[PDB]
């Protein structure tokens, strides 16, 4: 008897396998670079998982998001916003977030 | 949703 209901996790793969590709590494610009490289990033190649790590210091560090909304970040008269291909942008569209990224990558 | 932090909301907003 177990009375703790609990999901059993762990590598179960019956009918399906785990939909998970490698992390593809993405390819910078120097734009991109200063901005890593400035804020702790030793790589030069780095997943998505590290752009909003990373990107995020920046962000932060620059204080670029607006200062109730921290959802909202304006980044305007940067070369972040821009890049993105935007004047402002929101953390909350995360679809958006990945073409931004994805915008100054080459696949 | 709040006010949820930037430190934590753009930090996982991956997909897995």
């Amino acid at each position: 008897n177990t009375n703790m209901s609990v999901p059993t996790d762990g590598a179960v793969t019956t009918s399906q396998i785990p939909a998970s590709e490698q992390e593809t590494l993405v390819r910078p610009k120097p734009l991109l670079l200063k901005l890593l490289k400035s804020v702790g990033a030793q790589k030069d190649t780095y997943t998505m998982k590290e752009v909003l790590f990373y990107l995020g210091q920046y962000i932060m560090t620059k204080r670029l998001y607006d200062e109730k909304q921290q959802h909202i970040v304006y980044c305007s008269n940067d070369l972040l916003g821009d890049l993105f291909g935007v004047p402002s942008f929101s953390v909350k569209e995360h679809r958006k977030i990945y073409t931004m990224i994805y915008r100054n990558l080459v696949v | 949703d709040g006010g949820t932090t930037f430190e934590h909301l753009w930090s996982s907003l991956e997909p897995d």
